[PDB]
Formats: structure tokens, sequence, C-alpha cells
């Protein structure tokens, strides 16, 4: 990829003695970037990965080079070790098992042959946003090699704490424009759309009644919002597009997943029904609207359904939002004249939750993409099969949140 | 048979319930109920009555957007 030798332009430009933070999207190969890096130094390298599924792929990545198997290539997990010889090594290593404090399982020695062998010369961490904590602090104060680099999609937090990794690690040094590497690959047209649904008197004075996180119970569970996200799942199955649910809390989660009659997945889940899910997502045409929580997003990003639901949120963690959405629409590229990919947030007037929702379309706005307001789109009135549309169900749905205010 | 002046008000339900509110807290505002969207208000607090409106949806709306 052209932009790709445009980041190793400036290893190649001075060679030795060189730290910097290079953004590419998930769907590019930065992989690829620290291998060809891996390549030009002929050294120990170390990934710093957070889950496994990084390591297999880092792994695979190196099978697409050359050799893994030979004592050489090297991997550090809480499930086995392996050798590894000098002037040429491939490790991947996990930031809790690096960092950790006394608890030690008879592998923190095996991880200290590495560190105080001084087996080393090339460190590479995998999404450096998540560095400003005091683990990945302890990290870098227990390693010292002769060129960093940093492989991240996204920098944008609230934090404050972003600016430090310019001298943690080093100064960000080529910063790809996502609208430029959408016209050289098709990677899903971004069509950002916030959905303003009415609010109801009940819902309006119970909700100012109420505060904190438990406003929250009260901001999701509006009759419009289930009318128009009925309206939005049917239309949707009427233009023949798979639907993905994101929702921050899981109660909310539960409720659309129980009412709208499709799979969910959340948190304590286990492994086994959360892969079936994935299954029956990828095979069966039958099943083409998902329910996902933060751990449906975080461990797995999937290529299909180009309609994007967003109904619940937390304040603030409105960056981590756009930065799973631009997973999800990173995750969808295979060159297709139109492609259009729909990113709809469900939220309604008079609420403290659209007002940090805005925030989140601002960073939309920062990397470039489109963004359009819809109050509503005519059809909903034409839906005999919309819930809690008559008075009687919107008192029993009133009685239903009053009863989980009550609860909590 | 009787006629009262006062002033009517029309206005989305949610303006309604917040009017509502500001005469649960100052009191002598409202002066009756009619329907959903619209209500009786004493004439002397109207220009409050828009302005106080402007502040509360001034303290709702936030968005420093800086």
């Amino acid at each position: 990829r052209p932009y790709q030798e445009k980041s190793l332009s400036k290893m190649f430009g001075n060679g030795r003695a060189r730290s910097g933070i290079i953004v590419l999207p998930c769907g590019a190969g930065k992989t690829l970037v620290g291998i060809t890096a891996a390549c030009t130094i002929k050294k120990s390298v170390i990934v710093l990965c957070t889950s496994s599924v990084s390591v297999m792929q880092w792994r695979q990545q190196f099978l697409x080079x050359x050799x893994x198997x030979x004592x050489x290539x090297x991997x550090x997990x809480x499930x086995x070790x392996x050798x590894x010889x000098x002037x040429x090594x491939l490790v991947v290593s996990t930031y809790s098992m690096v960092a950790n404090x006394x608890x030690x399982x008879x592998x923190x020695x095996x991880x200290x042959x590495x560190x105080x062998x001084x087996x080393w010369g090339f460190i590479i961490l995998d999404e450096v946003h998540v560095v400003p904590a005091a683990m990945f602090r302890r990290v870098v104060s227990t390693i010292a090699a002769h060129a960093k680099l940093g492989l991240t999609a996204t920098l944008v937090r609230e934090d404050d704490k972003i600016g430090d990794l310019n001298f943690l690690i080093g100064p960000k040094l080529y910063e790809a424009n996502w609208m430029e590497l959408s016209q050289k690959g098709h990677i899903a047209n971004v069509q950002c759309a916030e959905v303003w649904c009415p609010m109801t008197a009940e819902f309006y004075q119970e909700y100012l009644r109420e505060t904190a996180r438990k406003r929250m119970l009260l901001y999701i569970m509006n009759p419009t919002k289930f009318q128009a996200c009925q309206f939005l799942i049917q239309y949707h199955e009427r233009r023949g597009d798979k639907i993905i649910v994101f929702s921050d809390n899981v109660y909310a989660l539960q409720e659309y997943a129980l009412k709208m009659g499709k799979p969910f997945i959340y948190g304590s889940t286990p492994q086994q029904e959360r892969m079936n899910i994935l299954q029956n997502f990828q095979y069966n045409d039958q099943i083409n609207t998902i329910f996902l929580s933060k751990v449906g997003d975080t461990s797995i990003d999937l290529p299909e359904a180009t309609c994007l639901i967003q109904i619940s949120s937390h304040y603030g963690s409105r960056r981590q939002e756009a930065q799973r959405l631009g997973r999800i629409l990173r995750a969808k590229r295979r060159n297709d004249e139109g492609f259009n990919a729909f990113f709809y947030s469900l939220v309604s007037k008079d609420t403290q939750e659209m007002y940090y929702s805005t925030k989140r379309q601002a960073f939309l706005v920062d990397q470039g993409y489109a963004f359009k307001v819809i109050t509503h789109l005519h059809g909903m009135e034409n839906i005999p099969n919309l819930a809690y549309a008559s008075p009687r169900e919107r008192r029993e749905l009133l009685q239903e949140v009053l009863l989980k205010n009550e609860e909590a | 048979a009787r006629a009262r002046k006062g002033a009517l008000v029309q206005c989305d339900p949610s303006i309604k319930a917040l009017i509502l509110q500001i005469d649960a807290k100052m009191s002598d505002i409202v002066l009756e109920e009619l329907d959903d969207t619209h209500l009786l208000v004493n004439p002397s607090k109207v220009e409050f009555v828009k302005h106080e409106l402007n502040r509360l949806l001034s303290k709702n709306i936030y968005n420093p957007m800086d």
C-alpha cells in the first residue's frame, strides 16, 4: 500500500536512532509495516498486545514472512513459553503479564530472562491510545531499545495524556487521512446520522426528576426510540442489509434484544454461545440483526452489516464509541461501486445524552467523515407492527420503567 | 358568561412541563392549564416566563463544544 511506503521512507531516510508513532486504519496493513521494519533491523522484536487473537495474527504475519518454529521466534504467554536466540527474534507479549505487581505463576522469570539477558532492539506497541496508564509507564520504564515504533489507529482522548506520548515513545511521524485512503481503497463511505425522536411528557418530567446514570434508564427506554428502532430495523431488512446494534448498557441491550427477538452477546456470557451466534451471523441469512455490547466489539469486528445503530451511550466515552465505530467502518472493505455505510444515533429531544453524542459527532468531523441530521424518515407512520405506539402500551412501559427505577 | 384576562401560551408539551416547573419554583405564574399545548399565564410574567425559559434551555443544552 502506497501510504505504507510513505511511512517506510522515514525509516529509509536516517536509518539509525528513530522513534515515532504511525497512524494507520485497522483494515490497513500496519503489521506488514512491522514485518518490513523487522526485516530492516533484524533483531529481537517484542510486540506488546492486549489479546491473544492479536498474538495469533502477528504469528500469522511471521508465517507470511519466514520461520516461526526454529529456536528464534519466541512466544510469551500465561500458557506456555518458547526459547529465543540473539541477532534475530520475533516475540509477542501481553501488557498484563509483563506489568503485574506480586502475583506470579512461575512465568515472570521467563519474561525477566528476555528483559534481563538484554535481547532487544525494536519495540512495537499495538494500540498506542491505551498507553496513557500507569502499567504502560512501568512497561516503558522496564524496557530500553535502539528503535521504537508505535502502531495505532486513533488517538482521541479527553484525559489530556495523549500529548505525553511525544516523549514517552516519540512524536507522531505520519498521520494518514482516512478520506484519501477511502479514495485509494473503498473502506465504506461513512454516513453519520442522528435520529431525533420526540420525547413523551411522563418520561420527560420523570427524566428531569432523575439524575446521574439512572436517568439513562429513562433516556433509552423511551417508546419513540422503540418505534424508530423497529422502523430502522424493518427498513434495513427491507433493503437487504444486516444490522448491528451497539449499547453501552447491558440492561438496555437485553431489553431491546428480547423485545426484538434477536441474539445478544453481553458480559458473563459463555464463549460457545458467542461463537454460535457469530457463525449464525456469518452463515445464516435469517439472522441479520445482532445486539453486541462492548465485549462483542472489542474482541472481534465483522466485515458484514452496513447498518450500525447506536442506542445506549455513556458520558465522556464518546471517543471510544467513535473508535469502535471506526473499527467497524474500516473492517468493511471490498471495493464496491456503492458501499454506503449508515450510522444512526437514536437520540431523544431535551435529554442530557444527545449533548455528548454531539461531541462524538465532533470527533467524527475531526476525522473528515460526513455528518447530517435526521429528524424522522417518512414511513414509520405506515408500520402497524410498532410497539409502544398506543397509550396503553406507553403507560405499561412507564410502569415498567418506574419499577426499574425502584429496583435501582 | 364569565371572562378573565390572561396570557395564552402555546407550546409543545415539554415546554409546558418546563413552565409548570417555573410555576412550581416561583409561583404566581401559571393561572390555568388549558390543554396539552396551551396555558393561561399571568401577563406581567410572560417576558420573564420567556427569559427564564431561555435560561432553563441554556442550562439544559450546555454544548460548549470547546
